[PDB]
């Protein structure tokens, strides 16, 4: 049955915040690390 | 003109924006 069952059978940011063990980075030097820092949202 | 207007913070109804410790006006809300 099991076996039958096998074979018939991120999604936006925060989804990315939340999972720690993705490692996620933007450009050193760039309006996105700028937009991060000075962001005040939670995520 | 201006009317007085009374509320609470019951979210989603009213909530105050991102920061708004920073913020004032009827934009705050």
């Amino acid at each position: 049955a099991n076996l039958a069952a096998f074979l018939t059978v991120i999604e936006s940011a925060e989804d990315l915040s939340k999972q720690t063990e993705i490692a996620y980075g933007t450009l050193d030097s760039g309006s996105t690390k700028e937009f991060f820092r000075r962001s005040k949202i939670a995520v | 003109k201006t009317v007085v207007v009374t509320t609470i913070l019951e979210s989603p109804y009213v909530m105050m924006k991102k920061n708004h410790e920073m913020l004032e006006g009827n934009e705050r809300y």
